[PDB]
């Protein structure tokens, strides 16, 4: 199993200190799964462990955070929803590898400060 | 009343010395079309880098992008150099009529690839002292330390950048508390030290 | 069986440089019985906004063609070149008089940090070195330059 990431475009902080929804934060590329592996067998987890969301954090020590969701697309451009911290919110993945987009939801609270945000992610693939 | 507004996609531009160019967005936040006039000035605001287009129309609520390109030239490689990018939005009994135009300027920081790290890794390195009846900041790093918040003895001091490997003197306790603005324009963490 | 892999997701958030200005005209100016426009009249009210908290008063500079340091000049449109100057001033937290640069220089007060969110400025009439102001339309095209931190 291989898991890489490609950061998307910069995220513009709105005047109210929040960010917009559905923005493409980055792309997770999963590969090496057996033939027929489906979405429910994929589970992305991070430290925050918030069911259905990957939480990103500031590196300034103030712990500014925003949540995102993970959604992929099948051949008909329909949503592919893998488990994130054990929950969704079932489709067969593409042969070989599959891209999962990290879509923005919004600040976890308070105004966000500009800078670099990260989230140490782990993916567990079952029924392999 | 009248309304005016000009938004630049970023509050500063980190320009990698010798790079081909960088893009930056400009948005006309108003209900009327305007002429966007972009100018580049030296560290002292006086007429190197080329902005394309130097002048173009931007319809209401619309956004577009400028390309800032380094046109040859030479810069020191032991420290950043500072220029300013100004984006002006040009609108279409004693009676008084006054028309306004917003000229939004941000720092264009030329950064040699030879420099390692970013401002935030050295923000704590500033030292302070009082002399000549002024608070003097000393910046030993090769980066412009763009203070975004400064407090001395509990009283707020209006910000200003501290040039690389140099100093800056502020007009006027022993405790100094400051926060620099990071490359992305965010208020970085707080630091404190007593004047020497 | 369960197979795993890990990586680091990253994101870069930016704060744009937003600047807005709102100008609310004051009452019309009436010429006195001796030919002088009064002084300290509220010609209009400027509300500067959008800027990031920390923006300073010395980083704002209102300029016009006349380029008179500390003053904005209004000229008649009758071709006779009648003029009167005005100033741009405001208040800080402790209600002290403050002022942004006007053609490069501050008229009053020390440099300060602008009010959070937005800052109001008032264009106040001074008078005119020439005097004898004729009725008619007076104008000025003013540029407001903000040098963001």
């Amino acid at each position: 199993i291989t898991l890489t990431y490609k950061e998307g475009a910069p995220i513009t902080i709105m005047d109210n200190g929040n960010i917009d929804t559905e923005l493409l934060v980055g792309t997770l590329t999963l590969g090496g799964y057996k033939t027929g592996t489906t979405s429910t067998s994929v589970n992305f987890t991070d430290a925050a462990g918030d069911p259905m969301y990957l939480t990103f954090t500031s590196q300034d020590g103030n712990n500014h955070q925003f949540t995102t969701k993970v959604i992929g697309k099948d051949s008909r451009d329909f949503d592919i929803s893998p488990k994130v911290n054990g929950e969704n919110l079932d489709v067969v993945l593409a042969t070989g590898s599959q891209d999962f987009f990290v879509r923005s939801i919004g600040s976890k609270g308070g105004k966000l400060a500009a800078g670099k945000y990260t989230d140490a992610v782990t993916v567990t693939v079952s029924n392999q | 009343s009248k309304e005016y507004g000009v938004t630049i996609g970023e509050s500063r531009i980190i320009y990698p010395l010798d790079a081909a160019g960088v893009m930056v967005s400009v948005k006309n936040t108003q209900d009327y079309p305007v002429l966007i006039q972009s100018r580049i000035y030296d560290e002292n605001k006086e007429k190197p880098f080329v902005v394309t287009p130097p002048l173009f129309r931007l319809d209401a609520k619309q956004q577009n992008s400028l390309r800032i390109a380094q046109a040859g030239g030479v810069f020191p490689r032991d420290k950043e150099s500072l220029k300013w990018l100004c984006v002006k939005g040009i609108p279409p009994d004693v009676g008084v009529f006054v028309q306004f135009a917003i000229n939004n300027c941000i720092k264009l920081l030329v950064r040699p690839n030879e420099l390692k790290g970013t401002p935030i890794q050295f923000a704590e390195n500033l030292s302070w002292k009082v002399d000549g009846g002024k608070l003097i900041a000393e910046n030993p790093s090769p980066f412009y330390m763009n203070i975004g918040e400064l407090t001395f003895g509990g009283k707020s001091i209006p910000s200003h950048y501290i040039p690389p490997k140099s100093t800056w003197a502020f007009d006027l306790a022993r405790n100094v508390s400051w926060r620099i603005i990071n490359d992305q324009g965010g208020l970085d963490r707080l630091y404190s030290k007593n004047v020497t």
